[PDB]
C-alpha cells in the first residue's frame, strides 16, 4: 500500500503456529500490517522456555541504535525487552507492577495466617 | 512518599473518584503461599 | 502507454469541493456552542467527558470575562483554574491582542494572543492562546496582580546527570579498554540538553487544527 | 457633589462636527451589514454627533449595537463613547446612559473615568440614589477608580445608601463590600481605611456564610479563602502602624456583628475547592474572634477609633478634597478634547486619500 503520515518504529512482529509463538524483533512503518512490509529485522524475541529454561532474545544493538537515532519510536513490549537487557532503563510499568504484585501476595499470606489462625481456633474447639 | 501536601493536590483533583492510598511496597517479595 | 484518458470530472469536483470550503467556513459561535442540560455540542453531538462536567458549569471561558472589559482586557493577566490547582507558581497569560467573534450574540467567543508565564518562568515573544474555549479562566484584579504575579525561583534540584543503564555502561567502559583509553571515570548522561516540559504546558495554538463545516 | 463647571457642555458642544443627515448616514451602514463589509469608526462617529433629537437616540442607540456586533467593533472611539453620554444627558434620556452602560456587552460603551462623574452627578442631584449606585456598581465591576475625583464620588454614594439599607441581601452584601474595598484601596485617609475595613467584613460574611466562590464568581476579587483574616489585618496594621491612622468605630462595629453572626449562626458544580491540609474557615472563627477584641482594645487604648459616622466623615472629606479634583479633571479634560479633535481629523483626512485612490483605481480598471 501507499501510505500517507506515519512513523517508523519498532516493534514485534509474530510469528509461530498456534499455542508456539515466535517474534522478530522489526523496524518498519508504523501503518504497515503487524506481519508484513517492514525496513530491517533487528532481532528476534523466543518466549517459550528452552530445554535450558532460557527464553532467548536476540538485540542487533547496532542497528538498533541507528533507527532509533533517526527517530524510530519503540512498543512498549520492545520497552519491556530493552529494559530487562540492560540496555534501556527499568519501565515505569515494569516497576509498578511488580509493586503491585508484592502487595498483592503479602495480603495472600496475610489472609493465609488469619485462615491459619482460625484453623487454630478449631483446633482449640477440638 | 510523596509529600503530603502532594497526596492532598491529587485527591481534590479527583475528588469523587478515588482509592485507598497505598502505602510502601514490601522491601522483599513475600514468599508465595503454598 | 497514452490510454490513461484525463479525467476532468475529477478535476471539477475538487476545486469545486475546496471552493465550497472557503465559502461556507462556520465561525467560533457555532463550532464551540454548548448545551449545558446534555453537555452536548450541538455542530457535531459531540458529549464532553465526564471529567469537564464540572468545570463546564462551574468556570468561565476566556472571552466571557474579556467581554465585560474596556479593549477587551488588553495589558490584563488572564489564569486557569486548572493550573491554579496544580502549579503553586503563579501562571498566567498577558493579554496582547484579541479579536472577538463579532457573529456571537454576546461576543463570547474568540481568538487572543499574549505572553506565557508558566510555573514563574516567562517567555520571550507573544503568542497565541489555545484553549480559549475552555470553561477554566479567571480574570486576576488589578488590586492583587502584585501579589498573584510574585515569584521567587528556588535553586535547580533536579539531577543534571545520571548513570548509563547496566548494559549501557559495560559497552562503553569496554570501548575505553579495547581503545587503550585507560580510565576509572563513570560514563554519565547529561540531562541538561533534554529536559522534558510539565504535560500541560500550553501548546502552539497556530499549528493546531480546527473543526470541519459539515454538521452531523 | 460636582461644582457647575466639572457639568458643564460649553466645551463639548463647541467642538468642530461634520454635518451629515442621519438618513444618508443610516442608509450607508445598512448596506455594509447586508454585504457584510466592515463599517469604519469615523461613520458611528459622524452618527452619534449629529443626533439632533430624542428620537434620533433610539436609532444611534439600534446602530451603536450593530457596530459592537461588527468586525471592527474594537475601533469605537473614546470621544464617540463620550459624546453619547453627552447626548443622552443633553437629551433629557438619563435612562438610555444607564441602560447601554449596564449593557456594555452589547453596546460597547466603557466610559472614562471623566464620564463616570458626569453621568453619576445627574442622578446625585436629582435624588436618584438608586440609578447612582447603579453607576458605581458599574465603575467597580469594570475596576476603574484611577481618578481621585472618582473616588470621593463613590464612597459618598455607597455610604448614604447604606445607611438607608438596614436589610442587605447576599448579593448587595457582595456588590457593597467589593465595592467599598476597590474604592477604599486608593485613599489613604480615614475614610479610604475605614471603606476597607467596612469592605472586607461584608465580604467576609458572604464567603463563611455561601462560600467563597459566591465573592469572587464574577467578580473582581480574589479567589484565595480568609477575607475575614484580611480585616482583621487592617485593625491590627492601624494599631500598629508608627503614623496615626484611625478607623471609624461605626464599621468595628460592623466586624463585631459580622463575627457573632458566622460564629453562633442558626448540576454538578459541588466541588471541594480547598486543600485537606488547608483549615477551613469555620475552624479558624474562634481564633479570629480573640483577635478581633485585642486589636479593639489597643486601638481604643490608643485613642484610633473615630467616633464620627462613616457618612460625616466622607462628607467632610469631599467637601476639602473634591473642590481640587475638580481643576484638576477638568484641566485634563480640555487637554482630551483636543487629542481627540486631532485624532478625528487624521481619520478624516486619511478617508479621503482612499476614496481619491479609489477613483484612480477605477480609471485604470
Ligand atoms: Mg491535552
Amino acid at each position: 500500500k501507499a501510505y500517507h503520515g506515519g512513523h517508523l518504529t519498532i516493534r514485534l512482529a509474530l510469528g509461530g503456529c498456534t499455542n508456539r509463538p515466535f517474534y522478530r524483533i522489526v523496524a518498519a512503518h508504523n501503518k504497515c500490517p503487524r506481519d508484513g512490509r517492514f525496513v530491517e529485522q533487528l532481532g528476534s524475541y523466543d518466549p517459550l522456555p528452552n530445554s535450558h529454561g532460557e527464553k532467548l532474545v536476540a538485540l542487533n544493538l547496532d542497528r538498533i541504535r541507528h533507527w532509533i537515532g533517526c527517530g524510530a519510536h519503540l512498543s512498549k513490549p520492545m520497552e519491556k525487552l530493552l529494559g530487562l537487557s540492560g540496555f534501556f532503563p527499568l519501565h515505569p510499568m515494569m516497576i509498578t507492577n511488580a509493586e503491585r504484585l508484592r502487595r498483592r501476595r503479602a495480603r495472600e499470606v496475610l489472609l493465609a495466617s488469619q485462615k491459619a489462625e482460625s484453623e487454630a481456633k478449631e483446633t482449640e474447639a477440638s | 512518599q510523596p509529600p503530603e501536601r502532594e497526596l492532598s493536590r491529587l485527591r481534590r483533583l479527583y475528588q469523587g473518584n478515588l482509592l485507598e492510598e497505598s502505602g510502601p511496597p514490601p522491601e522483599s517479595m513475600p514468599e508465595m503461599p503454598t | 502507454r497514452k490510454k490513461v484518458r484525463p479525467r476532468l470530472i475529477a478535476e471539477l469536483a475538487r476545486r469545486v469541493r475546496a471552493l465550497r470550503e472557503q465559502r461556507n467556513q462556520p465561525r467560533d459561535s457555532q463550532l464551540y456552542a454548548l448545551d449545558y442540560e446534555t453537555l452536548t455540542r450541538p455542530h457535531s453531538g459531540r458529549r464532553l467527558p465526564v471529567r469537564a462536567w464540572a468545570d463546564v458549569r462551574r468556570e468561565s471561558r476566556l472571552l466571557q470575562l474579556l467581554a465585560r472589559l474596556p479593549l477587551f482586557g488588553l495589558g490584563r493577566l488572564v489564569t486557569r483554574k486548572s493550573w491554579l490547582w496544580q502549579h503553586d507558581e503563579p501562571c498566567y497569560w498577558r493579554l496582547t491582542r484579541v479579536r472577538p467573534d463579532y457573529t456571537a450574540q454576546n461576543l463570547d467567543h474568540g481568538r487572543a494572543w499574549g505572553i506565557l508565564t508558566f510555573k514563574g518562568k516567562s517567555e520571550d515573544t507573544a503568542r497565541e492562546i489555545e484553549q480559549v474555549m475552555y470553561h477554566d479562566w479567571r480574570l486576576v484584579p488589578k488590586h492583587e496582580e502584585e501579589a498573584f504575579t510574585a515569584f521567587t525561583a528556588k535553586p535547580e534540584d533536579r539531577l543534571n546527570s545520571v548513570p548509563y543503564p547496566p548494559l549501557l555502561r559495560a559497552m562503553i567502559l569496554a570501548e575505553r579498554q579495547k581503545n587503550g583509553d585507560t580510565s576509572v571515570q563513570e560514563p554519565l548522561l547529561n540531562l541538561e540538553r533534554t529536559r522534558m516540559r510539565p504535560w500541560d504546558y500550553p501548546a502552539k495554538q497556530e499549528t493546531k487544527g480546527r473543526a470541519k463545516g459539515t454538521p452531523v | 457633589l460636582l461644582s457647575a463647571a466639572y457639568v458643564d457642555s460649553h466645551q463639548w458642544e463647541a467642538r468642530e462636527k461634520e454635518e451629515y443627515h442621519l438618513a444618508d448616514l443610516a442608509s450607508l451602514m445598512d448596506k455594509a451589514y447586508e454585504r457584510k463589509l466592515p463599517v469604519s469608526s469615523l461613520s458611528i462617529s459622524r452618527f452619534v454627533d449629529n443626533i439632533a433629537s430624542r428620537e434620533d437616540l433610539d436609532s444611534a442607540e439600534y446602530y451603536l449595537y450593530k457596530f459592537r456586533h461588527s468586525p471592527n467593533c474594537w475601533y469605537l472611539r473614546d470621544w464617540t463613547i463620550h459624546s453619547w453620554i453627552r447626548q443622552c444627558l443633553k437629551y433629557g434620556a438619563q435612562d438610555k446612559a444607564l441602560y447601554t452602560l449596564v449593557n456594555k456587552v452589547q453596546y460597547g460603551i466603557f466610559p472614562d473615568n471623566f464620564t463616570f462623574n458626569l453621568l453619576m452627578d445627574y442622578f446625585i442631584k436629582k435624588g436618584n440614589y438608586k440609578d447612582a449606585l447603579s453607576v458605581v456598581f458599574e465603575i467597580m465591576m469594570q475596576e476603574a477608580f484611577d481618578v481621585p475625583s472618582t473616588q470621593f464620588l463613590s464612597l459618598y454614594v455607597l455610604y448614604r445608601c447604606l445607611a438607608e439599607k438596614t436589610e442587605l441581601t447576599w448579593e448587595e452584601e457582595r456588590d457593597f463590600g467589593a465595592s467599598l474595598l476597590l474604592s477604599g484601596l486608593k485613599q489613604r485617609n480615614t475614610v479610604g481605611l475605614s471603606s476597607q475595613l467596612y469592605g472586607y467584613a461584608l465580604l467576609g460574611k458572604v464567603e463563611l456564610q455561601r462560600g467563597v466562590r459566591a465573592v469572587y464568581h464574577g467578580m473582581p476579587l480574589m479567589w484565595t479563602p480568609g477575607y475575614l483574616d484580611r480585616a482583621l489585618q487592617v485593625m491590627e496594621r492601624v494599631a500598629s502602624s508608627p503614623e496615626d491612622l484611625k478607623l471609624g468605630r461605626e464599621v468595628l462595629d460592623v466586624l463585631d456583628g459580622v463575627l457573632k453572626v458566622v460564629t453562633s449562626p442558626d448540576g454538578s458544580a459541588n466541588l471541594v475547592e480547598q486543600l485537606d491540609t488547608e483549615e477551613p474557615e469555620q475552624s479558624k472563627l474562634p481564633r479570629y474572634l480573640e483577635r478581633f477584641q485585642a486589636s479593639r482594645s489597643k486601638l481604643q487604648e490608643l485613642n484610633r477609633v473615630e467616633s464620627e459616622s462613616l457618612l460625616t466623615l466622607t462628607t467632610q472629606l469631599v467637601k476639602e478634597k473634591l473642590p481640587a479634583c475638580e481643576a484638576e479633571d477638568l484641566a485634563t479634560y480640555e487637554q482630551k478634547l483636543r487629542e481627540w479633535h486631532l485624532e478625528r481629523v487624521q481619520l478624516i483626512q486619511r478617508e479621503q486619500e482612499q476614496r481619491e485612490k479609489a477613483k484612480q483605481e477605477y480609471q485604470a480598471l
